[PDB]
């Protein structure tokens, strides 16, 4: 188990730990969070007492080095860390430790929600989307743009997804105007999958960070982008059996994680109705329609 | 955006447009079968590609032979719609394609935006007006050449004959539209009006009567009458 240890905490902040969340009073003696489970990738986000606008935090991967968080008083912000020194990292650790200056990562032992929410996600992709390569985790906060969205302005600070875009010569083939714009699997299946994602996996990562993006972060792009990939399956007549079984989880558990007061901002009624009565998977997202059903009936 | 009553001045400035109606494509006889079942039989329609300025139709006729073993005829009658406007457009020199392309029904949008992405700088744009354009099945001229057509076809008429020799194009537009208004709510009355002075004959290469100008204020208030008289018999006012 990895830990991220905090230099201290200056100011009153909201502290996430993937799905968690702790309060933090002005100096409370706070060193950070321990036991993070290793094998998955991770986000820590901050949200400050005194300023509930700009939600921010970092995707890491404890595999990947020794991380740790220290308040800058001149940016204003809590900011991730290298310490490349093993022995100086390791010994600010144990003594935090003993003096139980640490929250657990509070994981429940039989549940499952935070690998069923990054099964896909990887920190090589999540570097490609958010570019900053001198460091190997990744800030993102509420006000980043996406690339598509820069279209329609510091590309420095952008959310690189994958441009979709069903009125794009790249989603219609010359000759099959009606039949590629009413059935997308061309889009999906050549383009996208074999073209650009190369496998459904990494289609999947793509769709998994841009939800928990928009969830933790209130980030409008993600939202944006998270719906348009579920859409073009939705889309999409001709999909893998594997890919359909793999996105009714994938959702399910989604829309099981999110906030019920926040289900007005951050699901689309149009792409919902469409992808789950409508669309050509209708009949494909079992898991995801009963939960939506149960849980959103007013949304639909 | 919406081209409405507030920026009409527009159809009738130099910038090329065109309006497309798409009402007469996909057009049908329902009937009884033998068993008591219904079917329909497809008839020849049309698109109505008309520039408001100019007073050119480009009527691309539409063969029955076009639905033959296609499903979801009404959705199909869309996309062909937004082909064979594309095919007319990239068949126009630069300079005669047009600037924008306003459709009548908002469901003509998605597919003509698809089929012109080749044209990012055409703008297609819905109409919040009303226009009388299905009504184009009630010129004679027009109906005989849609219904004779053994193949597809395009016919380029001028729907304002030689009017724009003494009238400006939004003169000729408002005379456009209450002339098929009036065939759009009662054909017989309409017809009646325009062909009852047998002395007033229709030129070889014109769709209405060669009206004296006097003789069009005439006619134009005796369409106008047949348009009221029939909405207080529609709604008991």
């Amino acid at each position: 188990m990895n830990t991220v240890p905090f230099t201290s905490a200056p100011i009153e902040v909201t502290i996430g730990i993937d799905q968690y969340s702790f309060n933090v009073k002005e100096n409370q003696p706070f060193h950070g969070i321990k036991d993070i489970p290793i094998g998955h990738v991770h986000v820590i986000h901050f949200q400050h007492a005194d300023n509930s606008s700009m939600r921010y935090g970092y995707w890491f991967d404890c595999r990947m080095g020794n991380f740790y968080i220290q308040y800058d008083p001149k940016d204003g912000l809590y900011k991730m860390m290298e310490e490349r020194d093993g022995a100086k990292f390791e010994n600010i650790v144990h003594n935090f430790k003993e003096r139980q200056m640490m929250v657990s990562y509070p994981k429940i032992d039989e549940d499952d929600t935070w690998y069923n929410l990054t099964e896909f996600v990887q920190m090589d992709k999540i570097r490609k989307i958010v570019r900053k390569d001198e460091n190997q985790f990744s800030y993102v906060d509420s006000s980043m743009t996406t690339v598509q969205e820069n279209e329609l302005s510091d590309p420095a600070h952008s959310l690189n997804y994958t441009v979709i875009n069903f009125k794009s010569r790249e989603a219609i083939r010359p000759g099959h105007e009606m039949e590629d714009f009413l059935d997308k699997s061309y889009y999906l299946n050549t383009v996208m999958l074999q073209g650009i994602f190369k496998n459904s996996s990494n289609y999947f990562g793509e769709l998994q960070f841009a939800f928990l993006n928009a969830m933790f972060f209130g980030n409008y792009g993600s939202s944006l982008q998270w719906h348009a990939m579920i859409e073009l399956i939705c889309s999409s007549a001709t999909v893998p059996k594997h890919m359909l079984d793999k996105l009714d989880e994938i959702l399910y558990y989604q829309i099981k994680t999110l906030p019920e007061q926040y289900s007005d901002i951050l699901l689309n009624e149009r792409v919902w109705n469409i992808c789950l009565y409508s669309s050509f998977q209708k009949n494909s997202l079992h898991n995801t329609e009963k939960i939506m059903e149960n849980k959103y009936p007013e949304l639909l | 955006g919406a081209m409405n009553s507030s920026n009409y001045a527009e159809l009738f400035n130099n910038d090329i447009k065109l309006f497309v109606d798409d009402t007469n494509v996909y057009r049908v006889t329902v009937h009884k079968t033998f068993e008591g079942n219904v079917a329909t039989k497809a008839i020849n329609g049309c698109i109505f590609t008309l520039n408001p300025k100019t007073g050119h139709l480009f009527l691309k006729i539409i063969h029955t032979s076009v639905w033959a073993g296609q499903k979801r005829l009404s959705q199909l009658a869309k996309w062909k719609t937004a082909e064979e406007v594309s095919a007319l457009v990239r068949s126009l020199p630069k300079e005669e394609q047009p600037k924008q392309i306003i459709v009548t029904r908002k469901a003509m949008l998605d597919p003509l935006e698809v089929h012109m992405l080749d044209f990012p700088n055409i703008a297609i744009r819905p109409t919040e007006l009303r226009l009388p354009f299905s009504a184009a099945m009630s010129i004679d001229k027009l109906s005989d050449v849609v219904m004779k057509a053994t193949e597809p076809q395009m016919v380029l008429f001028n729907i304002y004959d030689d009017w724009l020799d003494r009238i400006s194009s939004y003169t000729a537009f408002s005379r456009l539209t209450l002339l098929l208004r009036a065939l759009k709510t009662n054909e017989e009355s309409a017809k009646m009006i325009l062909l009852s002075d047998p002395t007033i004959t229709i030129k070889s290469y014109h769709l209405w009567p060669s009206f004296t100008d006097e003789q069009w204020i005439t006619i134009e208030s005796q369409m106008r009458d047949l348009i009221l008289t029939e909405y207080g018999r529609k709604y008991n006012v």
